[PDB]
């Protein structure tokens, strides 16, 4: 059920995505973007993502409306 | 083990909240309101979170705000201060006193100008004479002018500002026109400090003609609104530092 | 005596009030006043809400309606609300919109201006006038054309005569022209604010005339105000090449500063005080009776003021026995108080080489032959 | 103590600060909000006409231009007549369906023009002496037309527009216009020259246009130029286009003057001190 | 193509467009040499193509500029 | 392709540089290709620099043109014939051999 | 004189990444978007070290003077 | 009046086998699915969509 829980996450993961830019860390799972929608934002990350592919100004995907680094 | 499966279920579900916006805190009312700057926007007037005092919120600093009532939801890690930055775009590369050397005579009368000033303040009231702000180098281009004043900053323990007027700097520091005691703003508020110069013609003969005196306005204000500042006087912290390659073109005022 | 007989009127007069406001907050709803006041106004941060966009109000429609201009520059024909002054709603003023109705609730906030905070100075000069040695003509017009008209308005009323408006110090450069500057700004505690003449040339075309604009403005929200302008001279004799049209432009500035000076459009209590050391390059109708009136003149120091000079600085400090006053004051001539002083702060500060505390005949000797090379030598 | 205590109680039931009233009356009208909420059609996104397509039609249409820079076909109003709205007219329209609703109030791009307009000053046509032909010129072509209409179309004639006041510093241009800013009683609007000299090229001469744009409205003005020296140059060519931005805006105002623009009934004042450097075509008769 | 009017002002170059426009009856397009200087680029190059363009949806037309002196050299 | 320089010059943030960019992707596909261009004046000023934005804005899409003429995307069958009574206004790297 | 010559020369011996940009691709219609094609054109360059930026004119990207109102 | 409109973008760059990243007309970039009917060879960096 560890298990179960890491497939049934995927679906957050679901095409469309909409491409933004990681900023900097806050907590142990939350951090600052800024989708190429011109904002920023404060959004939750994703658990179970290789958490440090993720500093330098890496590219990332956020689930369209909620914005969630996924 | 049930407590973490527990979370990972129920995430699916918290990943729904439309996140938040990060603005910067301008500066607080009284009503536990408090004036925000939304970046890609404009500001909005916001009620505040009970658990983040009104304290904690200090003009400048970034908030997080919700996505849909915008209050002050959390306060983010990261102050932002461009004197910090600005200083950062100059690229003014500070050394020691071990890079500065064969001039020794030198380094050893600005200690007696600006390391006693500072640290000991009461060595001149003491004595009785008026602390000394003006401080002018000259020599060919290349002796050490700057690689000095970067030095005798560092040792000292001030703050360090390159001042030279580009527009880059404007983004920073605030409007073109006022821009005079606007840059004693950011200096007095990281006191104490050293506002730096780089009077140009360390390149040619261009730079003393065709305008007529270009960077001897960054002085003859500076300087002149240097007796006069504020309530500063009483503690003088903000020496200035101006350095020419010839010392026969000053501005007679100065 | 008759204010306690004008007291127990005005007490009666509360007394009634508090008849009435007593009475009918209980017939309002059993309660205090300020709790139904609350009741009301917590229902008022039901209609505000939260939050509140601020924007632009660019016109007023009598109506009670106006049209704003939110953050993105779109403007709204919205309603002007309830709990709004409406003589706080000039054009450019910031407002607070519903961010979801979009209506005026109205300006309930400081709007601040960066400007002031350049203009004004919330000072405390330490050089009062008796700091300035034996200039006592110069001290004194002035007293009679900024402080003396503030403190004791009576005179100038009773005499029927208006009071001057607006002074020039000018003088050979050093002689005390902003020294007495720092003498009234301590005094009077009108606001004070201050601009140097060389400001008033920026680089984009135009502003001139609007930083002239927004001076006298900031002086004038704050009368009764004293703006000084250091070196008026640099208006008109140094350029910058930044500025754009050259002279064409620096004129159109100073035609700026002299309509605003005197001009059309009724101000007043604003002095006025224009220092310079060039004054013979000065477009005359900007220094023409009636828009500055008197004319102070610094010349250098005599002798035996000279001497009152150097002897106001040297009295913080303790000097050698062997250091003759009379001797270093003649040695050299010509010297403005700004040269006294540097001659006594650089061998005071001979003194803090040698780690001592008594400036001895020496000392004035090297700092002497320093400040005249000085003088010298960059000529 | 006691003037101490009455301002205790005056608060303890009143109350006021930092707050946008003095919160005596609005505490009812916070009661008519609750009817401004009602009020639907408000908010109302303010746009402008551009374009009638039909106005004969059975259906007019338009074409509004909006804020946020986009153009939509919308219908006429729901009440008002279409008579009333014609093409350039900024006109607010609903944010819901695009629909027309309110003709303004146009030109809104008066903002600084907006504070020329004045409120009279406290000096009188006594306080001013040399009362030769000197002040009873300016009264007999800027005061006696506005107060007495009748006897200059009775004769016949058309009394003179513009009037142009010159003299040394400090001789009562700008007093003998103080004087006629307040006794006459009519639209009173004046600019400083330096005030038209703007920072984007051709924004001067907006500013211009929209000043008689207001002027004309208003039934019957003053405009004052005060000391009109920037803007009041003469043509001429040397170099690289010295001053041909102020220059242009002065051609914008010449050509406002005595253009085709019949205009309104509105006078000039123009005090300089140095008329030797107007331009002629700004100095001849018809103009001035 | 186009005449021009010059001379001394006052003489009457502007009152004869006036009578010129009034008396013939085709479609005069009224614009002043200082409305087509516009702060933002390329758009005092449209309003004159647009003019132009609007001269030919009305033809036959008269364009009467008054102030070239506002396009210099 | 015929072509009013004061045409390709408008108002909205960097764009104008975007038909030069463009008009030269055009000829590229359907070449051979002619392109004039008349009064080169209008986009082909000298450099200036101490302008103000309007001027600044204009030495960019400039700057393009004369990159799209020798870059490293270089031109095969493409010709341009330009035209002005004016050529000392122009900047030197325009009309470079 | 054989700057854009000398570059283009060292774009054919290079044996290495040589990522070419145009002064003004910098600037663009969609705001903010500049900063964000910046980026890109770093990371880009960075992930296939070695690597040679070549941008061929700096005349519209490092001017002197900046209007702050425009 | 059964019809709507697409919007009109360019393929920046194929992420996998099955998700492409393309940019809107102004900005918001996508990563995005496609329509198995299409020869995936034609899309590549640089084509509009
Ligand atoms: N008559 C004086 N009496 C006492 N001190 C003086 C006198 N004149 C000048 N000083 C001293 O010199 C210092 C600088 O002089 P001040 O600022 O008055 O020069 P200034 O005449 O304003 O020169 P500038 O023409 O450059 O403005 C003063 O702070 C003061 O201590
Ligand atoms: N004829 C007069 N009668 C009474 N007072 C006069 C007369 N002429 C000038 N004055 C006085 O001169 C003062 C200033 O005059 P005013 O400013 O109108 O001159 P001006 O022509 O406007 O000069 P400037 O070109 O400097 O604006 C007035 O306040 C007034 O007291
Ligand atoms: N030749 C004429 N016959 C009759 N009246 C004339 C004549 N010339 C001028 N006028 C009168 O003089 C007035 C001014 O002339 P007008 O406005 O045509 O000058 P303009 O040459 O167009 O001006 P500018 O050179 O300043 O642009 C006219 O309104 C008209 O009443
Ligand atoms: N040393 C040389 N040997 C051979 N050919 C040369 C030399 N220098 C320049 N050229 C030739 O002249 C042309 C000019 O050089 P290039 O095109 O690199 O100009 P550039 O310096 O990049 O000019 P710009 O300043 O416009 O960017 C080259 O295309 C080439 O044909
Ligand atoms: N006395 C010195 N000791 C060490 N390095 C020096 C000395 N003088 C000059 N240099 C070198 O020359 C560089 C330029 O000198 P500097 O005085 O900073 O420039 P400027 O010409 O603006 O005065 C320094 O950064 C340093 O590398
Ligand atoms: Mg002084
Ligand atoms: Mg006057
Ligand atoms: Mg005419
Ligand atoms: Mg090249």
């Amino acid at each position: 059920e560890f298990l179960h829980a890491q497939e049934e996450v995927k679906r957050i993961q679901s095409i469309p995505l909409v491409i933004g830019q990681f900023l900097e860390a806050v907590d142990q799972n939350t951090a600052i973007v800024g989708s190429t929608t011109g904002s920023n934002y404060y959004v939750r990350i994703l658990s179970t993502i290789d958490r440090e592919l993720l500093k330098p100004n890496a590219s990332v995907a956020l689930h369209k409306h909620s914005n969630a680094l996924v | 083990l049930n407590a973490k499966v527990r979370l990972l279920r129920e995430e699916l579900q918290l990943l729904q909240e439309q996140g938040s916006y990060v603005g910067e805190v301008v500066r607080a009312m009284d009503k536990k309101k408090v004036l925000v700057k939304v970046h890609p926007e404009g500001k909005f007037v916001v009620d505040v979170d009970k658990n983040i005092d009104i304290n904690d919120v200090t003009p400048n600093c970034r908030v997080a705000l919700r996505n849909d009532s915008y209050t002050l939801h959390k306060i983010l890690p990261n102050k932002v201060d461009p004197l910090v930055s600005l200083m950062m775009v100059e690229k003014v590369p500070d050394s020691t006193y071990e890079m500065i050397g064969g001039l020794d005579k030198q380094i050893k009368e600005i200690k007696e100008v600006i390391e006693l000033p500072v640290k000991h303040p009461e060595l001149f009231e003491a004595l009785g004479i008026a602390q000394p702000k003006g401080v002018l180098l000259y020599g060919p281009p290349g002796t050490g002018k700057t690689l000095l004043a970067r030095a005798v900053a560092h040792h000292t323990d001030c703050t360090f500002i390159r001042v030279s007027g580009s527009e880059l700097v404007q983004k920073f520091i605030g409007e073109g026109a006022r821009m005079v005691r606007e840059l004693f703003v950011m200096a007095r508020e990281h006191a104490p400090s050293i506002i730096f110069m780089d009077e140009i013609d360390s390149i040619g003969s261009s730079r003393l003609e065709g305008g007529s005196g270009g960077d001897s306005e960054v002085q003859r204000t500076m300087l002149e609104l240097l007796n006069q500042l504020d309530g500063f006087e009483a503690t003088k912290n903000i020496k200035v530092i101006m350095a020419t390659n010839r010392i026969d073109i000053l501005d007679s005022a100065l | 005596t008759q204010c306690r007989l004008k007291l127990l009127k005005l007490e009666r007069i509360k007394d009634y009030l508090l008849m009435e406001e007593e009475f009918i907050r209980n017939q309002e709803q059993m309660k205090p006043l300020e709790e139904k006041q609350e009741e009301e106004r917590s229902k008022v941060d039901d209609l505000r809400g939260t939050p509140m966009s601020v924007g632009t109000l660019e016109e007023i429609i009598d109506d009670n309606h106006a049209i704003v201009s939110t953050s993105v520059g779109s403007e709204h024909y919205v309603s002007i609300l309830s709990f709004v002054d409406k003589d706080l709603l000039e054009p450019g003023c910031s407002v607070l919109l519903n961010h979801k109705v979009h209506a005026v609730i109205g300006v309930l906030m400081d709007d601040t201006d960066p400007l002031v905070t350049v203009m004004k100075v919330e000072k405390a000069p330490q050089e009062t006038y008796a700091d300035i040695g034996g200039l006592d003509n110069q001290i004194q017009e002035i007293k009679e054309s900024v402080e003396l008209p503030l403190t004791h308005p009576e005179y100038y009323e009773e005499m029927g005569i208006k009071p001057p408006k607006g002074v020039i110090l000018y003088g050979p450069p050093g002689t005390g022209k902003t020294l007495l500057a720092k003498a009234v700004a301590n005094q009077t505690s009108a606001t004070f604010l201050r601009v140097v003449g060389s400001e008033l040339i920026q680089k984009y075309l135009g502003d001139g005339p609007k930083l002239v604009r927004e001076l006298f403005r900031v002086a004038e929200e704050h009368a009764p105000s004293i703006v000084f302008i250091d070196e008026i001279d640099a208006i008109g004799t140094k350029r910058y090449d930044s500025n754009s049209g050259g002279e064409r432009e620096i004129q159109r500035t100073m035609l700026e500063l002299l309509n605003q000076l005197d001009g059309f459009d009724s101000r007043g209590d604003v002095k006025v005080i224009m220092a310079t050391n060039r004054i013979e390059t000065l477009d005359p109708a900007l220094i023409r009776p009636g828009r500055i009136d008197r004319k102070i003149e610094f010349p250098l120091p005599d002798e035996k003021t000279k001497k009152r000079i150097f002897q106001i600085h040297t009295s913080r400090m303790t000097l050698a026995d062997d250091v003759t006053l009379d001797d270093l004051i003649m040695a050299k001539d010509d010297l403005s108080g700004a040269d006294i002083k540097a001659i006594c702060t650089e061998a005071g500060l001979m003194a803090l080489r040698e780690r001592r505390m008594k400036v001895t005949n020496e000392d004035f000797k090297k700092s002497k032959e320093n400040v005249l090379y000085k003088k010298q030598e960059g000529t | 103590d006691d003037i101490q205590q009455l301002l205790k109680k005056i608060n303890e039931l009143t109350g006021i600060k930092e707050s946008d009233t003095g919160l005596a009356p609005p505490a009812l009208w916070d009661l008519a909000a609750d009817k401004q909420t009602l009020q639907s059609e408000q908010p109302l996104q303010v746009a402008r006409c551009t374009k009638i397509i039909n106005a004969d039609s059975e259906d007019p249409k338009y074409i509004i231009n909006v804020k946020q820079f986009a153009k939509f076909v919308v219908d006429l109003s729901d009440q008002v007549a279409p008579t009333d709205i014609e093409e350039g007219m900024r006109v607010g329209v609903d944010r819901n369906k695009y629909q027309i609703h309110i003709p303004l109030p146009p030109k809104i791009d008066p903002t600084v023009t907006m504070m020329q307009v004045e409120e009279k000053p406290d000096v009188t046509y006594s306080d001013v002496g040399g009362c030769k032909e000197q002040i009873e010129k300016l009264r007999e072509v800027v005061e006696t037309p506005l107060l007495h209409p009748e006897r200059f179309v009775n004769l016949g004639i058309e009394p003179p527009k513009g009037v142009l006041l010159f003299g040394p510093p400090g001789t009562g241009k700008t007093l003998c216009a103080r004087a006629v800013a307040n006794r006459t009683d009519a639209c009173f609007i004046r600019v400083i020259g330096s005030e038209l000299v703007q920072k984007y090229v051709g924004e001067g001469a907006r500013m211009v246009r929209e000043l008689f744009e207001m002027a004309r409205t208003k039934k019957a003005c003053l405009i004052f130029f005060d000391e009109i020296d920037a803007i009041g140059g003469a043509r001429f060519d040397d170099g690289a286009g010295g001053d041909n931005e102020v220059q242009r805006t002065m051609l914008e105002l010449i050509n406002q003057l005595d253009g085709f623009d019949p205009r309104g009934n509105i006078k000039v004042l123009m005090a300089t001190n140095r008329p030797d450097t107007l331009d002629p075509a700004l100095m001849r008769p018809g103009r001035l | 193509k186009g005449v021009l009017m010059y001379g001394p002002p006052g003489t009457g170059k502007t009152l004869l467009a006036r009578a010129c426009a009034a008396q013939t009856k085709a479609t005069f397009l009224k614009l002043a040499g200082p409305q087509l200087v516009q702060m933002f680029i390329g758009d005092g190059a449209k309003l004159v193509r647009d003019a132009f363009a609007l001269a030919k949806e009305k033809a036959p037309s008269i364009i009467f500029i008054d102030e070239l002196d506002a396009i210099g050299t | 392709l015929k072509v009013v320089s004061s045409s390709i010059v408008d108002k909205y943030i960097g764009e104008s540089a975007r038909l030069i960019r463009e008009m030269f992707n055009y000829a590229r596909d359907h070449q051979p290709c002619i392109i004039f261009m008349d009064e080169i004046d209008a986009i082909g000023g000298r450099r200036f620099s101490e302008g103000t934005s309007a001027d600044r804005e204009i030495q960019r899409t400039l700057m393009e043109l004369l990159n799209q003429m020798d870059g490293f995307d270089t031109l095969h069958r493409v010709k341009m014939i330009m035209a002005t009574n004016r050529p000392d206004t122009l900047d030197p790297a325009l009309l470079r051999p | 004189c054989g700057k854009t010559m000398l570059a283009k020369a060292v774009a054919h011996h290079t044996t290495a990444a040589f990522i070419r940009v145009v002064g003004s691709e910098f600037v663009q219609k969609y705001l903010g978007e500049g900063p964000r094609m910046v980026r890109d054109v770093f990371r880009l360059a960075k992930e296939n070290a070695p690597a040679i930026i070549f941008i061929d004119e700096i005349d519209a990207i490092a001017t002197k003077r900046f209007d702050a109102q425009t | 009046l059964q019809s709507v409109g697409q919007i009109v973008g360019e393929v920046l760059k194929q992420l996998t086998e099955e998700k492409f990243i393309v940019k809107a007309t102004n900005g918001p970039r996508y990563v995005v699915g496609c329509r198995r009917q299409l020869d995936k060879s034609k899309l590549k960096p640089g084509t509009r969509v």
